[PDB]
């Protein structure tokens, strides 16, 4: 909202200076997004009379004999320059706001221009460029520079939010101000009504969208230019002056919040109806859009016989046709509370943000529409000479608000302050509230213009910003803890270290959106996502993600064609959606590998994945086995699941190459798992002090059978003396069978309390032997070394 | 096809020692209560680690800490501002000295954890060693009371050992606390109590002792209207009965087979 | 003495907005452009473990956390609730649709602003030196009467910064807490106790202490920018 | 006695104060991460190892030892590592072993040292035959680490 610093001053005549109000207003709630000097005028631009305006036979244009001093000509193709009005001249030699050369007497279709008339655009007060600025004639003596009755003006860009609706009207800003000290001038309204019967009638078929509707009565209107200091102040607050009346309506919407419209008579017919619009009814809107409305719409319409139709979208915009022109001569003003939801959904639905909708919707004083009668009624009687009636047409009968708790106690106490009892009612009375009572918990009704305060909260908050936030001292809590809050933070504290240690161990951190590119499902080959997004980004982000690793590899594909890694470990841990919401860590293997980079051997691919992993696993004390399984996104050959202290938690292997050959990647591979991993508590083993004995044995076993098998076969028999047994050797030759594997195993025995027998340790070997055989397997080794 | 079920390259899985875990999480549980973790050097003055603390030479008192005298021409200790102290070098018995060194240093209000390797000369057992650590707490500022320094062990307890654990407090002396006590806290797990370590109010001779070694410095006296308390845990204890290890010795032991059942422990 | 819990991204309207007073088709909603979802399937756990209903979403902050925790536990306690969060609007060079938010909320008895103002303080000096400050300005926050938005001075960039909004929790929050903690057998935890909540946003202060110019390198996921940062150990 | 919590604004110069904790502890943890095993040995020396090991005699010794094998104050980490080694070799045979410590050390001021150790056969495929071991074995895990620390790391002759 804008907020012209001299408008604002009419109210609070006291205030310092912009940056001082600046200040001010950010301590009470309202930030300035921007504040900015707006009205430049030269010297050379001064105010003069049209005597007459002639047209230039053959053109679109008009030749203009202006009183400016001396009697000067100036030509004119605005469609308003008329006799009669007053306008701004720019004598030869003035520099114009924007414009590159000077203005100059120049000759145009015959006749000499001493210099021209501007628009509102030119002299650099407001956009519009589509006609002549409109002064009264009698504004200004002729000639007189236009400066000296409009100075340069300061405006404030402010933030009003939801809750202060009031303050979408300078005089709802200045109440705020005057409650910090300042002293508050309000506008009277003096008014000569009469006892006259209103030629028309109200008929509020409505009343759940408009709760409390109010029409004014004036006539013998004399429409014409609001003076210059009106013209100034709508400028300043990003509005252009139309009227007389009209510009009156905006006026005292932006000073309290109250939006107005002035119907002109001739259109009204017998009377205003508020009304819901029937089926497709058409309406002409003020900004000359041709609309059709919805039977959702509320509506002022007018009635003629058996004749009903559209005036305008109530709470929103005019009708064009109603406007209020230079030969309207009596209107009906519409003051009124109409139902926020309503107007809201009226405005979406039509694309609408006006003035007008913006203020309905964040809420109108419910008993305000009386009182803005009054002011507008006495400026049009000031400044169109308008009679008006003393009655006015009401519908609806809104309810004062109630009384609400006040302890100046709570106040301090959830504050943590101690100001006065006396300064807390003082604040809520300058505030306009009343306060009743004389015990600790007062009774504070507040002022109807109020609609966020409602609870001792909010109350209490009116003094907290009044006193000022920086009065409230600083302070630190001290309790202990109910008892269910201990250790609540394990989990987040499990994952961090997870992280952690994935960093450390070689792997680099990667974060990728939750979105995922619902046709994704088919190019990574897995079920489609069950989340998808009614409003998307983009079509590419549509869905919810399933799956982490889909997005590393598209990080890979990304990063290849960008820059040239060699090679890439990463990971990623995220949120992941499928059924339910589940936290997934994902990981990506990529390159040559890890070797001598001045060599050539080198160990990368799958296995070097698996190293990490199971260096992963062995840093978190958790068992980790990977058995052959088949995954449609991983390669056939190199696929298998993940388990952890035996349990599927997961997937490792290589991509699929088809998949691979789409995406134009070069083998790739990858893993991801379900977290939380499990928790394996510790049972500490005293390591046995004795000798341990040593024996090797190979094992001669189909090329197809998984060492797996074996290793778990052996084990198990080796019996419960067995300390360590691992693969130092996989054979697949001539030697023996063709298509057979031999697989070397060291083993190692021991005992806790003393030492393993020579017999004992071949008892064990046995077992190894016989349910080895029992198996179809055989035993080349059987001794060590 | 590859047999995806082989052991993967025999990249290294590394681990932390017991004796950092315990120290690590002690410190977390005090860092969750505003504690800030500040070490000290494992060879100081006789006069930081016992006349600063009121443990006079010659007394009874003294003969609480066997200490490890030492000897030696070119070594340089720095005191708690850079500048170079001097004085019967030794072996640290305990932490304490620290409470010190941050004091002269420093200014209240604040809150401190001091662990740190201690010396002690005694045969070590199964349940003694000579090579310690210690956890030290101190926190000093207006106001502080003893009421302060039961809230913190029982928040120690009810983080360590659950919300079916307690703690216990016990007149006990030391020449550095003038409430002093001795601590235990009820082991749920365990059906017994455990001593944890001694504490008490600072005595008003080491803020004494702190003033006057600040004003020998050019620095303002800063304890004067201060009160505070502190205390001191032994570690391999508490982490034994933690991590369940029969035998203290294992800790400096460099057994391989011992220190690899604490990688889970992250 | 804050302990942190985290929150699932997919929310139901009634915590992201109803349980925290920010009702349907009015102002205050606006401040958050909502990414709504469809689909079938989907389960989604409440406080506790119990299955809940409603209009899903992806949260568009960290705030529905504050009800989630309040129902599930009983004060006094302290919680940080970081979190990823979402919000449909157009990305530029200062602007996510997809970021980080990380919550505060204290409650118990005689919790007040002065304490909420210690907490940021607190904030401040820990992330700029001793040389910095916060600053508190009204705003607007359905779940907060003192409603706040607060900045620290950042000495090295001799500017302020706005961090976050907090303020004194709502009495409707404390009461959608109890009324759902009643409809599920639970007694009530919150009539006699006060506390106070912030939010602030990950990101802006990532960038102004890493010196990282476009908020979009985040997400990006390229290497060598994600690599400059192996050093912050 | 009742049980309380303080509260109060800690004085100015003690903010941070624990950043150097810290330091250690992550370097610490990244080490363990990275793959190193940590060990903790005694912060006695055996005046005779300084021979044995070939370095300066130790600045600081006990007047009082526990024997005369711990008669002074070590000033490397290292030789106790290796006897660490050799100690484990003779009750357990491990094949291969990547270990660190942090510890105090003594000579003309106390310091903090970072030591680390590498033996074995090195890493592979343990059923191949090709390995990656010895001196630039661990100074891949030393350039790992410093890469990780995000700080210059060269090892000139
Ligand atoms: N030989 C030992 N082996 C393992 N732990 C030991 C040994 N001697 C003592 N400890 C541990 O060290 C802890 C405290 O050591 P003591 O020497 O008893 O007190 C002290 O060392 C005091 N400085 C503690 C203190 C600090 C602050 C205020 C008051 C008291 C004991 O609780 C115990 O668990
Ligand atoms: N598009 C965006 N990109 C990056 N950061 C953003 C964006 N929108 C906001 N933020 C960050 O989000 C922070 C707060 O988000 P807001 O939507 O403005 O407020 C909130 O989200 C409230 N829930 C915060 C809150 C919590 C508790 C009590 C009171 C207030 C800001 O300070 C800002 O740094
Ligand atoms: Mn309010």
């Amino acid at each position: 909202m804008r907020v012209p610093f001299s408008w604002l001053k009419a109210y609070v005549p006291e205030l310092e200076s912009p940056e001082v109000l600046e200040e001010r207003l950010a301590g009470l709630g309202f930030e300035t997004d921007r504040i900015e000097r707006v009205f430049p005028i030269p010297r050379g631009v001064v105010f003069a009379r049209v005597l007459e305006a002639h047209p230039i036979p053959g053109t679109r244009l008009k030749r203009l004999v202006l009183d400016a001093g001396r009697t000067v000509e100036v030509v004119s193709g605005a469609e308003n320059a008329r006799k009669g009005i007053g306008v701004a001249l720019a004598l030869p030699g003035t520099e114009l706001p924007g414009l590159g050369q000077k203005v100059g007497e120049r000759v145009i279709q015959g006749v000499r221009s001493f210099g021209m008339a501007l628009s509102p655009r030119e002299l650099g007060v407001g956009e519009y460029g589509g006609g002549l600025l409109e002064f009264p004639e009698d504004a200004l003596p002729p000639g007189t520079p236009l400066s000296e009755a409009w100075p340069e003006e300061v405006v404030l860009d402010l933030e009003v939010t939801p809750n202060r609706p009031d303050a979408l009207g300078l005089l709802g800003l200045a109440r705020d101000l005057h409650a910090l000290g300042y002293a508050l001038v309000e506008p009277e309204a003096a008014l000569k009504a009469e006892a006259l019967p209103l030629p028309f009638a109200l008929k509020v078929e409505d009343p759940e969208g408009a709760p409390h509707f109010t029409l004014g009565y004036a006539f013998g209107l004399r429409v014409a230019p609001s003076p210059l200091w009106m013209q100034r102040a709508l400028f300043a607050a990003g509005m252009r002056p139309i009227n007389n009346v009209v510009d009156v309506t905006n006026y005292v919407m932006l000073e309290r919040a109250q939006p107005m419209h002035a119907f002109d008579l001739r259109f009204v017919g017998e009377g205003i109806a508020v009304r819901r619009a029937r089926e497709g009814e058409r309406l002409k809107t003020l900004d000359g859009v041709e609309r059709t409305l919805h039977p959702e719409d509320l509506v002022i319409a007018g009635w003629r016989g058996e004749e009903s139709f559209p005036l305008g979208l109530a709470g929103v915009m005019g009708g064009a046709e109603s406007e209020v022109r230079e030969d309207t001569e009596a209107i009906a003003l519409e003051v009124a509370c109409f139902d926020p939801v309503s107007i809201r959904k009226t405005a979406r639905r039509h694309g609408l943000r006006t003035e007008a909708s913006h203020r309905f919707e964040r809420g109108v004083d419910p008993l305000g529409q009386v009182p803005a009668q009054r002011r507008a009624l006495s400026l049009l009687q000031a400044l169109a000479g308008a009679r008006v009636a003393e009655a006015l047409l009401e519908a609806g009968s809104p309810k004062p608000p109630e009384a609400i708790p006040f302890r100046p106690e709570y106040a301090n106490r959830l504050l943590g302050t101690s100001y006065p009892e006396a300064e807390q009612i003082a604040i809520l009375k300058r505030l306009g509230c009343r306060v009743e009572g004389e015990g600790p918990t007062y009774r504070v009704t507040p002022p109807s213009h109020r609609l966020d305060l409602r609870l001792e909260e909010d109350l209490v908050e009116e003094v907290a910003r009044i006193q000022g936030y920086e009065t409230i001292p600083l302070a630190l809590p001290a309790f202990f803890p109910a008892p269910d809050n201990r250790g609540v933070e394990a989990p987040y504290r499990k994952e961090q270290r997870l992280r952690e240690v994935l960093s450390g161990l070689g792997f680099q951190e990667v974060y990728t959106y939750s979105f995922m590119d619902p046709e994704d499902a088919r190019r990574f080959r897995l079920d489609p996502p069950r989340l998808l997004l009614l409003n998307p980004l983009a079509p590419e982000k549509a869905a919810l993600r399933t799956h982490l690793f889909p997005g590393l590899v598209r990080v890979l594909k990304e990063n290849l064609d960008l820059d040239r890694p060699e090679r890439a470990l990463l990971f990623e841990v995220g949120r992941v959606f499928r059924e339910r919401e589940e936290t997934h860590l994902a990981g990506l293997l990529f390159g040559e590998g890890v070797g001598l980079p001045w060599a050539k051997e080198r160990l990368s691919g799958y296995f070097l994945l698996k190293g990490y992993l199971e260096a992963l696993f062995a840093r978190l004390g958790l068992a980790f086995r990977v058995e052959a399984q088949a995954f449609p996104f991983l390669h056939p050959g190199v696929s298998g699941r993940v388990l952890v202290e035996g349990e599927e938690v997961g997937f490792l292997g290589a991509l699929h190459p088809e998949i691979a050959q789409e995406l134009e990647l070069p083998p790739v591979h990858l893993f991801e798992l379900r977290l939380p991993l499990p928790d394996k508590p510790l049972a500490f083993q005293d390591p046995s002090r004795h000798p341990a004995a040593f024996r090797d044995l190979a094992v001669v076993v189909p090329a197809p059978t998984p060492y797996g098998e074996v290793e778990a076969l052996v084990r198990e028999a080796a019996g419960p003396y067995l300390e360590s047994l691992a693969l130092f050797d996989l054979y697949q030759g001539p030697p023996l069978p063709e298509g057979h594997k031999s697989l070397a195993f060291h083993l190692r025995f021991r005992h806790p309390k003393r030492t393993l027998r020579d017999e004992e340790v071949e008892e064990a070997v046995s077992r190894v032997a016989e349910a080895l055989r029992a198996r179809g397997f055989g035993l080349r080794g059987l001794d060590t070394p | 096809r590859v047999d995806v079920s082989l052991p993967g390259a025999s990249l290294f899985s590394g681990g932390l020692h017991p004796i950092t875990l315990m120290e690590r999480e002690l410190v977390e549980i005090f860092r969750a209560l505003g504690y800030q973790a500040v070490e000290g050097p494992e060879v100081e003055s006789e006069f930081f680690n016992f006349d600063a603390l009121n443990i006079p030479e010659h007394h009874p008192a003294r003969d609480m800490w066997d200490t490890f005298w030492l000897t030696g021409e070119g070594f340089r200790l720095e005191g708690p501002l850079g500048e170079e102290v001097e004085g019967r070098l030794l072996l640290r018995t305990h932490t304490s000295p620290m409470q010190v060194r941050y004091m002269v240093a420093h200014t209240p209000p604040f809150r401190i954890v001091v662990p740190g390797r201690v010396f002690r000369f005694e045969q070590t057992d199964a349940t003694h060693e000579a090579v310690f650590h210690q956890l030290e707490g101190l926190v000093v500022g207006e106001g502080i009371a003893m009421a302060h320094l039961k809230g913190a062990i029982y928040e120690l307890a009810q983080a360590l050992f659950g919300p079916d654990s307690k703690v216990r407090f016990q007149p006990v002396y030391f020449p550095f606390v003038e409430p002093g006590a001795q601590f235990a806290v009820w082991w749920p797990e365990g059906g017994k109590w455990l001593e944890l370590g001694g504490a008490g109010m600072v005595h008003p001779k080491v803020f004494q002792a702190v003033d006057a070694y600040r004003e020998r410095l050019g620095l303002p006296p800063a304890y004067r209207g201060v009160t505070g308390f502190a205390f001191g845990l032994g570690v391999e204890r508490l982490a034994m009965l933690r991590y369940g290890i029969p035998d203290i010795r294992y800790f400096f032991g460099g057994r391989l087979k011992f220190l690899e059942q604490f990688k889970g422990v992250l």
